[PDB]
């Protein structure tokens, strides 16, 4: 006779939480608690619906008691584990997931959790593992199958890559027919063939997510300011970021808030993080008009309190679909205009969303259909570095003539450093190339370079020569770790030198330090049509992370290359890996996901990146920064012409050396480093946007001055 | 062995 009258309830609860009646939904679930105190079933569902709210702790409580009573509540165990995650307690979680997986060996979603928090923790073969495993239990599972997808392209393990993408897109196809949340992250959506309704669809939901859990807090719409009268006529914009710190959008802007003009702008910074104790975060604390540490409000509605309290006209989601977001904020909408700036390269495909700001290479106003925002275009790029900031040290550079009879080398034995000019000045026979008031300095195979060559090669961390300091490329964590970070600019002159990573001292090295997932099988098949077109030349990766290098080297070995032809390094700290980019010839971008930190880092160093842009945000970026550098024949439309200008900038060794001069001095010359014109020309899209939203009108496109 | 060595030496 199992039907009761709390059955009944709980059943009328499920109907009306699919119809989306969240309220009415936990209404008649609480009443089902009223009419069976000891009903687990109501129990794990009000529970799952609370921590769907946000209301994790009663979500645990209810959780917890669920299983009080039945112990063999496998499914339980598996969202008490998922809520225990939610709330940072990650032992917790893991706990409760091997319990579940040892009460119900069969239980697929706990394997599935499991996988999850070994790939959060960066356990790659771990999380594929537990993954497999889930989706031998439940083939038909959408979470399981789209994460394992991940862990195989952040390993480059593209064995069935055709048909994983088809069933990617079909999967996302079905989930958003039937209006389920789609599987796929829309951080991971740029990397698989979609189209751009289905990523803007994806982040439309992700968003609903924020909007769904600030829905609870039943805050009535803010009052925005129509003047700037109570702030003196200063446009009040709020930068909200996690990565206030050691983090690489803080290695981008964090000049930024400090160059704003004082007469016209009052900046104030909300960081979702707590102080780092880094340098960034103490620079962007110091410079910034207003720093508010959010980190210590996590209740959404409070900090959106002051947000609003703070007046703030403009507000900046920096962190997008990224990791610490807070979008919750931004749904509550306690600033007339929201944009969306510099972390996230997508679009939020959210209402509360009203501008991205972006420029005219990387979305053309052709492809506006795949971002919910309307655009607002930065002059040249929306891309920034602080590299003339951070690393100001490899603005010169000089070379040592190791072979004694050979055609002078620009990136086999490099030096840099801030006093690099006055040990020059006490060196007797230095040469100078002209590069066509730039120029590089040579020191000859004197017994100083031989003295430089032995620190080297005998792998000693430092050497001192005329009273001037020497340090090798290799060793700066253990001189200056400041400086090492970025936090500091090295106060020692450093050597790098190819010897140091492994490369070919008589052949030409292409070079990708970006992560290995914007690498698929189509772009190692461009880079091994390039490799097999100049002889000797060598392609250099990174171990990012180390378990993908043996996949590409087998592909690679498919291929024709033998294992000498791509040389692999483990990833360095930030200074050293932003230094020792002088030493390749040619950076070739990946075009699936282009570098977007790493194509400015490559260009910091003089390298030039050819790019073949494609129609995702994440794929033009480096197309953008190469016009904003006036480097136009690094662009290619096609793989053919990728192809084309990689072996032309390999093989033509005169050609090379001029585009490696256009780049050196482009990076200088152009606006793509220049901060202060940056948040010059920011600060007048800015003041574009609060007169188009004063004079009363709705979010509209931004181009043209 | 040591985090400073290098791949190869040189002539
Ligand atoms: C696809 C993607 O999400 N790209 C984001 C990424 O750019 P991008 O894709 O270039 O950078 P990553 O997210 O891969 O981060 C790599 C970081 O590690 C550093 N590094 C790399 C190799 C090494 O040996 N040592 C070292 O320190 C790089 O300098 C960089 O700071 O970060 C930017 C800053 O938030 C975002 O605006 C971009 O949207």
């Amino acid at each position: 006779s199992c039907p009761t009258h709390a059955d009944s309830l709980n059943n009328l609860a499920n109907i009306k939480r699919e119809q989306g009646n969240i309220e009415e939904a936990v209404r008649l679930y609480r009443k089902a608690l009223e009419v069976f105190p000891e009903f687990a079933a109501a129990h794990s569902n009000l529970a799952s619906v609370l921590q769907q709210q946000g209301k994790l702790q009663e979500a645990l409580m209810h959780y917890k008691e669920a299983i009080r009573i039945s112990p063999t509540f496998a499914d339980a165990y598996s969202n008490m584990g998922n809520t225990l995650k939610e709330m940072q307690d990650v032992q917790g979680a893991l706990q409760c997931y091997t319990r579940a997986i040892q009460i119900n060996p069969a239980f697929a979603d706990a394997h599935s959790n499991l996988a999850s928090i070994h790939k959060d923790s960066g356990n790659i073969p771990e999380a594929i593992a537990s993954y497999r495993t889930a989706l031998k239990l439940k083939p038909d599972f959408p979470d399981a199958y789209c994460n394992l997808a991940h862990c195989l392209q952040i390993v480059c393990d593209w064995t069935d890559y055709d048909e994983r993408m088809k069933k990617l897109v079909s999967i996302v196809a079905d989930q958003l027919e039937k209006n389920r949340l789609p599987s796929v992250h829309p951080h991971h959506s740029m990397l698989y063939p979609l189209s751009h309704g289905f990523r803007k669809a994806i982040a439309e939901r992700h968003g609903n997510l924020c909007l769904d859990k600030i829905n609870v807090l039943h805050k009535p719409p803010y009052e925005h300011p129509k003047d700037l009268k109570l702030s003196d006529g200063r446009l009040r914009v709020g930068y909200v970021s996690s990565d206030f710190g050691n983090h690489p959008t803080s290695h981008l802007m964090q000049s930024i808030p400090g160059m704003h003009n004082p007469d016209k702008f009052e900046v104030f910074c909300y960081a979702l993080s707590p102080d780092d104790g880094t340098n960034f975060r103490v620079k962007v604390m110091a410079e910034a008009n207003h720093f508010i540490d959010l980190s210590q409000i996590p209740c959404n509605g409070k900090a959106a309190d002051r947000i609003h309290q703070d007046g703030i006209h403009i507000l900046v989601n920096m962190n997008g679909y990224t990791k610490g977001a807070r979008n919750e904020l931004f749904a509550l909408r306690p600033a007339p205009i929201q944009a969306m700036w510099l972390g996230y390269p997508g679009t939020s495909g959210a209402l509360f969303m009203d501008y991205i700001i972006t420029d005219q290479e990387t979305s053309p106003a052709e492809v506006a259909e795949q971002y919910s925002e309307k655009l607002a275009y930065m002059p040249h790029t929306f891309f920034i570095g602080d590299h003339a900031n951070m690393f100001p040290h490899l603005k010169k550079k000089a070379v040592i003539d190791f072979k004694s009879n050979g055609h002078i080398y620009d990136n086999r034995i490099v030096l840099n450093g801030i006093d690099l000019k006055a040990f020059l000045d006490s060196l007797p026979d230095v040469k100078i190339v002209k590069m066509k008031a730039l120029n590089m300095p040579v020191i000859p195979m004197n017994t100083i370079a031989e003295a430089v060559i032995e620190m080297i090669n005998r792998g000693q961390i430092q050497i001192t020569i005329n009273g001037f300091s020497i340090s090798n490329g290799l060793a700066t964590t253990q001189i200056n770790n400041k400086a090492a970070t970025g936090e500091e600019v090295p106060r020692t002159i450093i050597v790098t030198t190819r010897s140091q990573y492994g490369l070919p001292e008589d052949a030409i090295v292409y070079c990708n330090f970006n992560q290995l997932y914007k690498i698929d099988p189509s772009t190692l098949q461009m880079w091994a049509n390039i490799l097999k077109r100049v002889p000797n030349s060598v392609l250099w990766l990174l171990r990012f992370p180390a378990v993908g290098e043996p996949n590409i080297q087998q592909y690679a070995q498919n291929m024709g290359l033998p294992q000498n032809r791509i040389i692999f390094s483990p990833v360095a700290p930030k200074e050293e890996h932003v230094r020792r980019g002088q030493l390749a010839d040619v950076c070739l971008d990946t075009p699936l996901c282009n570098g977007h930190t790493t194509g400015m880092d490559v260009l910091w160093a003089g390298t030039p990146m050819v790019t073949m842009p494609g129609e995702t945000l994440a794929s033009r970026v480096a197309a953008s920064q190469l016009t904003c550098l006036g480097c136009l024949e690094l662009i290619a439309k096609n793989r053919q012409e990728y192809e084309d200008i990689a072996v032309k900038l390999g093989t033509d060794l005169e050609y090379l050396k001029k585009v490696r001069g256009k780049v050196w001095k482009q990076r200088i010359s152009s606006p793509l480093f220049n901060t202060k014109q940056y948040t010059m020309e920011l600060e007048r899209l800015y003041l574009q946007m609060w007169e188009h939203y004063a004079a009363g009108n709705k979010p509209d496109h931004m181009i043209k001055p | 062995q040591r985090p400073t060595q290098p791949v190869y030496q040189i002539q």
